[PDB]
RNA sequence: CCGCACAAGCGGUGGAGCAUGUGGUUUAAUUCGAUGCAACGCGAAGAACCUUACCUGGUCUUGACAUCCACGGAAGUUUUCAGAGAUGAGAAUGUGCCUUCGGGAACCGUGAGACAGGUGCUGCAUGGCUGUCGUCAGCUCGUGUUGUGAAAUGUUGGGUUAAGUCCCGCAACGAGCGCAACCCUUAUCCUUUGUUGCCAGCGGUCCGGCCGGGAACUCAAAGGAGACUGCCAGUGAUAAACUGGAGGAAGGUGGGGAUGACGUCAAGUCAUCAUGGCCCUUACGACCAGGGCUACACACGUGCUACAAUGGCGCAUACAAAGAGAAGCGACCUCGCGAGAGCAAGCGGACCUCAUAAAGUGCGUCGUAGUCCGGAUUGGAGUCUGCAACUCGACUCCAUGAAGUCGGAAUCGCUAGUAAUCGUGGAUCAGAAUGCCACGGUGAAUACGUUCCCGG
RNA sequence: AAUGU
RNA sequence: CCGGGCUCAUAACCCGG
């Protein structure tokens, strides 16, 4: 994963963190059943205005170590390529081959 | 019995013989039989003409058969006049709601022919 | 006195609390016929008594749990056989010779890497 | 045929998990990451130490670290001077009070990793690899009275075509679970390309399992 | 030993006539019925002088070795050796026993070691299967090494029941220049023997005469 | 499609551009990229140059297409027959 | 198997009667382990045959089986190094097995409306030895 | 009456046995009534990733984590008992929870 | 001599439709990689945007990413205008912190270079990791040997195994790596700890282990016993071995798992990562919006649902296993034909939720048919996530009802709790399981045997 | 079935 | 004639239109 990839990701996450409350509040507004049509309309209009990356979805759960954008484990924050090694160093505490 | 136009429901259980009416799926059939207060099971036979006639009235409320298709054609012609993605694939005999065109398209494209 | 035995088949467990009685059959506080939809399992479970032809003289207070209809039936039988010889030793020789006594051990396979099933494999491509 | 890691096979009873702290799923990934960061920092600090192994510990909301090296003094520092230089930053990355512990390796020839690191160093210093393997296995057989296996792989001798070679002495029942093998590997930089190393040291047919 | 003793001992018997064995037409009294007849009159001097040499050998502290693979003398060889505490091979001559004594020493070590553990009895610590295996193995070793384990080194001379049945041992020993005292029967070759007793090599009585005279001589010379 | 509760969608810059154009009576074709923009009645009788990944395709708004996208009338791919 | 000999697997006798033969019939007839339905069908066709012909369900069934049991086979075996279609004798167990398999094939091919019906008619044919 | 309840989590059954030993003895000496630690069913999490880089797609290997559980409850515990339990500190691999 | 290599069984592929992968063709672009077996539901454990490496346009040139110098400002917060956006232009704003009192640390901007940057090349320069023979029973060394030597011998021959397993004979003697074993799981019995788990026997109960009680029973997890050819027979060279019998929960490797002996394919991976060496520096680097990765005359691979009475449809009613839950899982109650909406308890979870298993079974109905079969396609209209479902999402209702009635040549798999058949979970993950990995329930036939295959 | 790295 | 089969190929032969 090229450095530029990672720069993008870090910037994205930081910025997404920035606007979290604003966006959640406006979402609450928009979804509200009884809310004024005009207020809903204005809220929707404004939401466009926020930075596109702000949305949490645009992220990608890359492997922490290699940053490989596939075979990622949340339980470990790493690509599959690494967990085998780290597991077999016995460093992963209590991690052992499963033979049941 | 002749019903809902020149259609003849065969003498099977009233509900299904009634589904025989094009534009009438099982839902509508069950609905009509309920409305008439007529046991769905009954054959088309053994019904006093008046029951048949109230059924005729009932089906009257539908959009059915020739007008149904007429509307379908109007919708599709309307769609076809547009020049959009959907209309173009409609006029090209191609999947229109987004299935792969590489393979598995016979029912729309038709039997395989040589290249 | 109280006579007890435990039974296990497939993945099922059965408690057989059984006492000198009248042969009444209580399974989960239910009639045997109400328990198993067909006599089949009833036929199967009754057999151990059948050998002794002493089918009439115990009171059966019974549990079975887990697995399915058939494994459960088998567990019921196993527990009954044990609890019976557990009740009386001297019957044991005829019981084992009569082939009642063993415990079945067969069980299932796990699904495995590269297999759709225990012993089935994807299509091979002919070459 | 390609092999399974000796440590992994022996990990369940014979080989200790270099880490054994507890965590929920919640902390787990970052606990691992902190262990990774610290150890890499430690390795640079401990490279002179050439410590055989490092365990990271998380007693009571606080971390702890133990290090095994060939020389206690090198890693520690006079009057315990340098150790604290490490303790500062390790407590920092750990985000928690940290403390260092040092266990001396008493027979460095008997450490797979140490042997490998030495071999690799000499390789990078253009010592003939074959001589290196010879003398290393020599020491090992002299001292341990127990089998040893060794291997090297790469553009041996700077040849235009790569190859690998290995050497064995004594018993090395890798297959047996009871047998315990000190396994490790290493890296030996080359003016052209890369050279790898791997080691297996049998020490004694265990009786008594993990205990 | 009288010649009459040799005749009574059947020393004069002969092997069936053999094609292309004309090496020894001389030194035979005669032949008939495919029985070659040995010249015992030669035996008396050859025998007595072999004993004369052996007496000195034993007086040297000479380590004799007795090799027997003709089963009829397997017991006798051991008995004569043990009569002078000398070493013996009643068993097969597994080969290499001299030429790679370098190798054999290790086997000697392991025999000693298993003996030591038997005296420890620590086999019982192991699984019964393994312990019975250990006993089996130790016996298997003792079956052959028992008659030689004690010498600690190469003997001083070989005694051969039959230049033929003991062939391989002679072949080996010649490489070291070890003297060979051997019985040569008709259809058997002295070519490899140092000291020879002309006599039948497949009669127990002849074996007995040889071995008795030999053992008496070795005992006296050893005991001076 | 979009939940009814959610209401319609149009891209704000585009809405501003169209409101301004209609007010001015400028009536020149509108460059855009907002395919996702939904067609509204107020934009009837107007013209829009919809980007298609390569080029902005001219399109004449009419009541019929109201409620459609703008990208629906600006094909992206191409195909002229294998043979 | 190539190397060495093997036996065969034992199965339950039917609780209703105890005719292992019937056990094998239900087994060979069963599909997808649906033994309950199979035995239901078997009993139905059994009765509707015996009670329309013969004295006793089991006895009628047996004699019917008999009436079709073969004795010889031709399936080739490479005894002479080639695929000779040498006719050799058939094992009584194998005789029964083939009989059952055949009769069930016939009932399968007999018709659409009742499996129980098809079967009973097949076995009526067998007992009468014109089928 | 006052009820104190204790649960324990770690990756090694033996370790947890010994910890409990400490937990019970320390409460026994102090004289509080002690409930013998109650064994409980353990969880085991399982995983597997492709063990091979690039194209070869078979050979994923699996691993498992087993987390053992033990529970102790104290009734009418002595205050000294309570603080004594508080005094005990468990090994780093051990995780402890206490509740009243 | 051996093993799904044939034979005897069971049931599929190959035709129908669709899903998915791939060849070709096409396009501005349809990013790159994997190839008989051993590529082709493969990398990818999840392409709307991001992802994303390509196309198109708009942009930057010490730079998106790091240090180093100088220089200027706390940081940051709120907000307007242009632009599709990237960006540009402004406004107020902050106005701080440690300060030895010098400033410094903070951060931020600009300038100077040194450098930064590559998913750019080479798997035939490499390391690491992986496929393949093949869980195939083999593979070698020391000493010795004898042979002039080149060597072979060991490792062959006689019995016996799953096996270089073992016995016996034996110029060879002995050793190591494979084999077996030490490990998990699974089967019978015991000790020990009893809530959130247990209820045989007590007492009460609205009958709800509901609660009093109970530690029996089941069960939970730690530690123990348990199978050895040990026993009887027989047989065999007394050998080893083999056949039967008892005993026993379990009998001869009880079953299953892991574990892959030396090495072959200059097999694959420079795109996880590492790197020799080699190419590019206002660009082969970087930023922005939309487009593509899903096209569509054709060929191929893997699969899902089928062509029906063992079945179709309606009503009622039995019995499982294992997993996952804190921005989580989410009850009860209300709203809706429905996808869902609203309100909100509990549970970090033997306690609460996901979440009522489906096959089975009582009653009824359907009468062989393009069907009450099959279900695609198409129209209309809805729910949800998401900034945002035009290209291109899943899901709900009405209506529409293809092909298809067992499928050539040819070909795949399986020996028991297996095949087949029927449900459950989890991971990647906002949203997207006919793929992938586990879990139960129900549950068989066949095996003469080694002659033709096939690879050893 | 002939020729083929 | 074309397209599918047969091989590790390219033929022979084989299948489908
Ligand atoms: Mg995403
Ligand atoms: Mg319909
Ligand atoms: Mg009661
Ligand atoms: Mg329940
Ligand atoms: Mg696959
Ligand atoms: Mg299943
Ligand atoms: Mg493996
Ligand atoms: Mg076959
Ligand atoms: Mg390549
Ligand atoms: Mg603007
Ligand atoms: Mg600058
Ligand atoms: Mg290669
Ligand atoms: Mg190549
Ligand atoms: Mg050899
Ligand atoms: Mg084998
Ligand atoms: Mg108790
Ligand atoms: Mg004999
Ligand atoms: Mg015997
Ligand atoms: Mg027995
Ligand atoms: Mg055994
Ligand atoms: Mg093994
Ligand atoms: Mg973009
Ligand atoms: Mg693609
Ligand atoms: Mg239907
Ligand atoms: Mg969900
Ligand atoms: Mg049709
Ligand atoms: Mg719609
Ligand atoms: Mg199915
Ligand atoms: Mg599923
Ligand atoms: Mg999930
Ligand atoms: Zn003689």
């Amino acid at each position: 994963a090229k450095q530029s990839m990672k720069a993008r990701e870090v910037k994205r996450v930081a910025l997404a963190d920035k606007y979290f409350a604003k966006r959640a509040e406006l979402k609450a507004i928009i979804s509200d059943v009884n809310a004024s049509d005009e207020d809903r309309w204005n809220a929707v209009l404004k939401l466009q205005t926020l930075p596109r990356d702000s949305s949490p979805s645009r992220q990608r759960n890359r492997c922490r170590q290699t940053g490989r954008p596939h075979g990622f484990l949340r339980k470990f924050g790493l690509s599959r390529i690494k967990v085998r090694e780290a597991a077999m160093r016995g460093e992963i505490p209590g991690l052992k081959k499963a033979s049941w | 019995a002749r019903i809902a136009g020149i259609n003849i429901p065969d003498h099977k259980h009233a509900v299904i013989a009634l589904t025989s009416i094009y534009g009438v799926g099982k839902t509508r059939s069950k609905a009509i039989l309920a409305a008439a207060g007529i046991a769905e099971d009954v054959k088309i036979s053994e019904l006093s003409e008046g029951q048949i006639d109230t059924l005729r009235d009932e089906v009257a409320k539908f959009v059915v058969e020739g007008d149904l298709r007429r509307e379908i054609s109007m919708s599709i012609k309307r769609l076809m006049d547009l020049g959009c993605y959907r209309g173009l694939r409609h006029r090209r005999g191609l999947p229109v709601r987004g299935q792969r065109t590489k393979t598995n398209a016979r029912t729309r494209k038709g039997p395989r022919k040589p290249i | 006195n109280q006579y007890y035995g435990t039974g296990r088949r497939k993945s099922s467990a059965a408690r057989v609390f059984i006492k000198p009685g009248n042969g009444k059959i209580v399974i989960n506080q239910r009639s045997l016929e109400q328990y198993f939809g067909r006599e089949t399992a009833r036929m199967v479970v009754r057999q151990p008594l059948e050998l002794v032809d002493m089918v009439e003289k115990l009171d059966l207070y019974i549990t079975v749990k887990g697995g399915g209809i058939s494994g459960q039936a088998g567990a019921i039988r196993h527990g009954i056989t044990r609890a019976l010889m557990e009740y009386d030793e001297s019957l044991r020789s005829e019981l084992r010779k009569a082939g009642f006594v063993t415990r079945d051990a067969r069980q299932v396979e796990r699904k495995k890497v590269g297999l759709r099933k225990a012993r089935r494999r994807p299509q091979f491509s002919k070459r | 045929g390609q092999k399974v890691h000796p440590n992994g096979i022996r990990l369940g009873i014979v080989k200790p998990w270099n880490s054994t702290w507890f965590a929920n799923t919640k902390e787990f990934a970052d606990n691992l990451d902190s262990d990774f960061k610290v150890r890499q920092y430690l390795t640079k600090e401990l490279a002179k130490a050439s410590v055989s192994r490092i365990v990271i510990e998380r007693p009571a909301k606080s971390i702890r670290v133990t290090i095994h090296t060939a020389r206690p003094g090198i890693v520690i520092g006079k009057k315990g001077e340098d150790v604290e230089k490490l303790r500062k930053v390790v407590a920092d990355i750990a985000g928690v009070p940290a403390q260092i512990n040092i266990a001396e390796v008493r027979k460095p020839e008997l450490d797979a990793k140490l042997v490998a690191d030495s071999i690799t160093s000499q390789l990078e210093r253009r010592v003939m690899f074959r001589r290196a393997m010879k003398r290393a296995v020599q020491n090992a057989m002299r001292l341990g009275a127990k089998g040893i296996k060794v291997e090297v792989s790469g553009r041996l001798g700077g040849a235009e075509i790569a190859r690998t070679e290995w050497y064995r002495e004594g018993r090395v029942p890798l297959h047996t679970l009871r047998a315990d093998i000190d396994y490790n590997t290493s890296e030996a930089h080359t003016t052209y390309g890369v050279i790898g190393v791997k080691v297996w040291i049998f020490k004694g047919e265990i009786l008594g399992g993990m205990a | 030993v009288s010649m009459r003793d040799m005749l009574k001992a059947g020393v004069h018997f002969g092997h069936q006539t053999r094609y292309w064995n004309p090496k020894m037409k001389p030194f035979i009294f005669g032949a008939r019925n495919k029985v070659h007849i040995i010249n015992l009159e030669k035996t008396v001097p050859m025998f007595n002088e072999a004993l004369a040499e052996l007496n000195k050998i034993a007086s040297r502290k000479g380590k004799i070795l007795f090799v027997g693979t003709k089963r009829a003398a397997s017991e006798a060889v051991k008995d004569a050796a043990l009569s002078c505490d000398q070493f013996f091979v009643n068993h097969r001559w597994l080969g290499g026993m001299l030429t790679n004594w370098k190798t054999v020493r290790q086997s000697i070590k392991r025999l000693k070691d298993l003996e030591t553990q038997s005296q420890d009895g620590t086999f019982d610590k192991l699984t019964k299967k393994e312990a019975l295996m250990r006993t089996r193995e130790l016996e298997k070793l003792e079956n052959s090494l028992g008659g030689i384990k004690d010498m600690g080194g190469l003997p001083d001379a070989l005694f051969v029941i039959d230049a033929d049945h003991e062939h391989i041992a002679i072949k080996e020993a010649n490489n070291l220049g070890i003297p060979v005292f051997a019985i040569v029967d008709t259809n058997s070759d002295p070519d490899g023997v140092d000291f020879v007793i002309p006599g039948n090599d497949d009669a127990i009585r002849a074996v007995t005469l040889y071995l008795g005279a030999v053992a008496a001589t070795v005992r006296e010379g050893r005991s001076q | 499609p979009r939940s009814l509760k959610k209401g319609p969608f149009i891209d704000l810059h585009l809405l501003k551009k169209v409101e301004k154009a209609v007010e001015s009576g400028d009536k020149k074709p509108l460059r855009t990229w907002s395919r996702r923009s939904t067609i509204f009645p107020n934009m009837i009788g107007l013209t829009i140059a919809v980007h298609n990944g390569r080029q902005h395709v001219p399109v004449f708004v009419t009541d019929e297409m109201v409620g459609h996208k703008l990208g629906e009338f600006a094909p992206t791919r191409t195909y002229r027959g294998h043979a | 198997p190539r190397r060495r000999v093997i036996g065969q697997r034992k199965i339950l006798p039917d609780p209703k009667f105890g005719s292992e033969l019937l056990a094998k019939f239900v087994n060979i007839l069963m599909v997808d382990g649906k033994k309950s339905t199979a035995e239901s069908i078997v009993y139905s066709a059994l009765e509707t045959l015996a009670q329309r012909s013969g004295k006793s369900e089991l006895e009628a069934f047996e004699v019917a089986l008999e009436n079709v049991r073969p004795t010889v086979e031709v399936k080739s075996r490479r005894v002479g190094g080639s695929t000779y279609q040498v006719p050799v004798e058939v094992r009584p167990v194998r005789r029964n097995a083939l009989a059952m398999r055949w009769i069930v094939e016939a009932a399968r091919k007999r018709g659409d409306k009742s499996m129980a019906l098809r079967l009973a008619n097949e076995l009526s044919d067998a007992a009468e030895n014109k089928g | 009456n006052q009820r104190i309840r204790i649960r324990l989590k770690a990756f090694d059954h033996r370790l947890i046995d010994q910890a409990t030993a400490e937990i019970v003895e320390t409460a026994k000496r102090t004289g509080a009534q002690v409930r013998g630690p109650i064994p409980l069913p353990t969880r085991k999490e399982r995983f597997t990733v492709l063990i091979s880089p690039h194209v070869n797609k078979d050979a994923r290997d699996q691993y498992e984590i087993r987390t053992h559980l033990r529970l102790v409850d104290i009734v009418e515990p002595t205050e000294k008992t309570v603080d004594a339990l508080m005094r005990l500190d468990l090994a780093a691999g051990v995780d402890v929870q206490i509740s009243l």
